[PDB]
């Protein structure tokens, strides 16, 4: 409706994906990797791929097991366009693994002249004692990949996922990870002068 | 006589026990160069490999029994002489990835042990290879990858005649497993860490020698243009202050020859090097016995006013600085017969009655020690 | 309002439906029978009707009686089109049999220049203990057609419909069926190059 | 927002009206008489009435006495037009009887380009021991009348009443009628060829 | 022993309501039950050893006689055998169904193993057939629903 | 934490016991001719040598145990059509010399075991290596050279396929 509810809670953001530059104009998407922080788009398109280090997103790609709900909120920012001309879309596809049978978790679809938000949440649960490692070839374990597609890369200028772990989380488990490289976010305004 | 066989003693699940004879599943051998001073990783392996040559009581055992019920047993041998300082590293992982971080700060986060073969002559322990389970099988640890390091901590404070090596013990003992699962409970009876905290180094000579370790552990421990984080330290970054009861593991890494006194205290930043009257603050003092290795540090409630920020901005000013940390001053003065430095490893263990204070939004990377 | 819900749960796709190619411009529509997994376009239009087999999916086509309710989430794709042009719509009939009488069970209409998603429950409820066996003639049993219709089959591209079962369900008796041919998702990007 | 609450239930179509064809263009409406069934525009303005024998629809017209809440679902379909042209709106007034002096029960005012639903519900209480005899001289009880305006007849094409019993109604008394002339649904596309 | 989506079949798969129904988790375990029969002649005679052991075994194995088995012979008249694995012999849950263009390798879930232990025989030309079906499973325990997986390896 | 090892549970000179599981240190395969009159010697060899491949979970602990303290049991399993007959034995003996006899009158004088593939399906015993101890060790079957033998006493009454 008109009023908005109070929509709270602290959802700092972990991965971000800009569409290609012009001249490009196909349709093209990009998969995220909610669990190890990994991103990769469809085809050796050039979109602007950055992994931030929220204290949330640390400990998923440094906990080897896993367990409980996340909850997400994808946030679509577009580059400014006359709202009668606005034909994007944004197809998110929530899944297990890419391997072309295993079929879609969640489905949504929306089209948002200029930009919109979605919020959903996923449930990690695994085999062990309710813990699911990352992709770990133990049980055939898998991992919840996000694929979001956009109709007119032209219009919607990138992808804003956003994650916070709800209170019934629980992890334990390290895995050793290299050194990770100091990302830091430009949101600020592109300022120079 | 004929007999019915579908009913025998042929379907036992139940998991290897007996004496540490017939436990002895694995024994590996794992040398020590005549010289390194610090990071080198003296072996690297998946745990599941370690069984590959072996064919003891156990071994056999241990393969084919689909799931153990006891903790593994690793013990090394090794020892050297009275005039001589090391420091080794066992510390086992769930699982790696990539060109992952041989550091130490990076594997002691889960079960590890730590020792000096310079004063105690052989180190063992017990662990669980499934960190949330109270089960496992040798196809598991097989599969999900857990992965085992050895790595010395610190060089020799003299070096040996020749290269030497540590043997393993590796064996199934009768002890249940059990689980260690982090919550995000704000008020925790215990939580650990096992947050490596440095390896601190002073010099021989009367130099007047002080060192600061961020009580901020947040976010995860220095490097350059990256950080580099084990599964705890980077989960208790979760919350944006923090407070309870710290426990530390001070151990010697030098060759006992190396004499010095240390003395301990919780301060904060602005503290000048040339300051003298630490003393003055509540500390514990700390020596080191021709043999004693560990020495285990308690800093109650009472030497924290409130909670602190679990991490702070890294361009912030050493005065401006408003969290405590933990000192460490040299009391009198490091000394010995031999050329060498006195090494010593600070590891926060663990939080007794944490409490964590509200979600923290984050912050990129952390101070460099 | 401009926030959105929380929207969990996994709702695997079942049954999916596109509009006839250029240069159909009559409005048409597509019945869906939810129960069985049978797809008919109303005339001899030219529709693309696929049947998935979701571990959902199958059950149902596999259970002679089942009881309890079913969630349903329907999403609309539409081709890229100048926002201020659409004039697309879509008039979802949720009914027991197509016979002529029978009256619509629930009954829907939503006019989203690009695209959307509209949730439903309807509740399967038999004469025998509580089930209702898909169409048998023993009670003259009903089963669920959801038929959904496009203003302009141009602007709209697709009915997606994806079922959740909820906690209640409960059915018993299998049906034979013949061997399911192996149905795979088309979303991917239709990327060839 | 961009996700849709699951909104249940069976909701069969009891009373709906078309606003009259081309070239009428003034401003027109029409009201609907819950409880008795009866439809009757503004003036000699030509719509297209239809009533329906749900269920439902029977029990109330065949009931004197009812007590309880009813919910209804509004629903607006428009003829195809280009988005961005759109002016038209629709004022529906519940009331309780159209003499001149009686002041809405509720009021809804609505703008949706293309077509929408609005569902609310009132509630039948009356005189006797809680029923209400529809409009019966009694107590000089009244009815339930819903009238709906559209404000441009072009672009709304029609109103559709959809109406649900809640569990806590109750009837007694049945009041002779004429024979019920068979009306069936035109929805399905008007397809012939 | 990931029995989800159902059996095989060429370019099909074909499922009953049962096993098409346990699909609807991702991961389970419970106490197996079995029932094997014996459909040759009861001249056929021999002797096979079952177990539960991963993918990854070679042919060539032999010892598979030191995991924990049940060894099977036959009666002349004998027709059925009950086969019982407890929790015991699963460390932890495993996937319903796993990607069909999986490697016999890289499969990481249990398998019930039928072995040959001493050699099939008879004084007539005849093939030792049997029929093994999962009747039920005590003590269920599903975990997480299960997104699917289209179609199911060969056997 | 450290520890004293010259006092661990490492002197542990007790003999194998558990389940036929971890009892079970050998497992033979013989094979048989698809014709045998009598007098064939299925298979001859050292006692100790039946270990050679074998590696099961009592395996390594059999040879490392300086004293035994139980019988061995060996199990023959194999079963043929009921209309069809044949006569095998298992045979231990304590020692051999030279070019001996192969004959069954030879070996069954020591621990033996007959039987008939054709009526009871497997047949098994259990006997002891040391004829005149109560003990025996891996090595000791080993130099004392205990050879065991195999041999069919009457052929086929039918022939297998």
């Amino acid at each position: 409706g008109p009023v908005c509810a109070e929509a709270s809670d602290v959802y700092s953001p972990c991965m971000i994906a800009s569409t290609p530059p012009a001249p490009f104009s196909d349709v093209t998407a990009v998969t995220f990797d909610l669990i190890n922080g990994k991103i990769t788009p469809v085809g050796d398109d050039n979109w602007n791929t950055h992994i931030y280090n929220p204290p949330i997103m640390n400990v998923l790609r440094t906990a080897a097991w896993k367990s409980g709900t996340i909850h997400v909120q994808l946030n679509v920012r577009g580059a400014g366009v006359k709202r009668a001309d606005w034909d994007g879309q944004v197809f998110v596809y929530l899944r297990q693994s890419m391997n072309p049978e295993s079929y879609d978790a969640r489905t949504f679809v929306i089209s948002q002249p200029g930009s919109a938000m979605l919020n959903f949440s996923f449930d990690i649960i695994g085999p062990n004692s309710g813990f699911e490692f990352a992709e770990s070839p133990w049980a055939n374990q898998t991992t919840w990949y996000l694929e979001c597609v956009a109709t007119n890369p032209r219009q919607i200028q990138q992808f804003e996922v956003n994650m916070r772990f709800d209170p019934n989380f629980r992890v334990a488990g390290n895995i050793l990870m290299p050194p990770f490289p100091l990302s830091t976010e430009t949101p600020p305004l592109l300022k120079f002068r | 006589m004929e007999q019915n066989l579908f009913a025998l003693s042929l379907d036992d699940t139940s998991s290897v026990r007996g004496s540490l004879l017939d436990t002895k599943f694995a024994q590996t051998r794992v040398l020590l160069s005549k010289a390194m001073a610090g990071g080198d990783v003296l072996l690297d392996e998946y745990l599941y490999d370690v069984v590959n040559g072996q064919d003891f009581r156990a071994t056999v055992a241990f393969l084919r029994t689909h799931v153990i019920t006891g903790k593994i047993k690793v013990t090394a041998t090794t020892n050297i002489s009275d005039n001589s300082g090391c420091c080794l590293m066992l510390a086992i992982n769930s699982g790696v990835r990539g060109k992952y971080s041989t550091d130490v700060y990076t594997i002691c986060s889960q079960d590890s042990m730590t020792w000096n073969p310079g004063c105690k002559k052989n180190f063992s322990f017990t662990f669980n290879p499934n960190p949330c389970g109270d089960s496992w099988s040798a196809e598991m640890i097989s599969r999900s990858r857990v992965r085992m390091t050895v790595i010395c901590v610190s060089g020799w404070t003299l070096s040996p005649t020749t290269d030497v090596i540590a043997k393993l013990d590796w064996s199934i003992v009768n002890e249940k497993c059990e689980p260690t699962i982090y919550h995000l409970a704000d008020c925790q009876n215990w939580l650990p860490l096992n947050r490596w905290m440095g390896k601190l180094t002073f010099p021989q000579g009367v130099t007047s020698e002080v060192r600061r370790m961020p009580l901020s552990i947040g976010g995860g421990a220095g490097a350059t243009q990256a950080f580099l984080a084990n599964m705890p330290n980077s989960w208790i970054s979760m919350w944006r202050y923090f407070r309870g009861e710290l426990h530390f593991e001070v151990t010697k890494m030098s060759s006992p020859y190396i004499k010095a006194t240390v003395t301990f205290l919780i301060a904060f930043g602005n503290l000048s090097d040339a300051f003298g009257f630490y003393e003055s603050f509540p500390h514990r003092i700390v020596q080191f016995a021709e043999v004693e290795e560990k020495c285990t540090l308690v800093f109650s409630q009472q030497e924290f006013v409130t909670a602190w920020s679990t991490q702070v901005n890294p361009r912030t000013t050493l005065e401006a600085d408003g969290c405590p940390y933990l000192y460490a001053i040299i009391h009198d003065s490091t000394t010995g017969t031999i050329s060498g430095d006195f090494n010593l490893g600070v590891k926060l263990v663990g939080i007794k009655d944490f409490c964590g204070i509200g979600s923290n939004p984050g912050i990129d990377g952390s101070r460099l020690l």
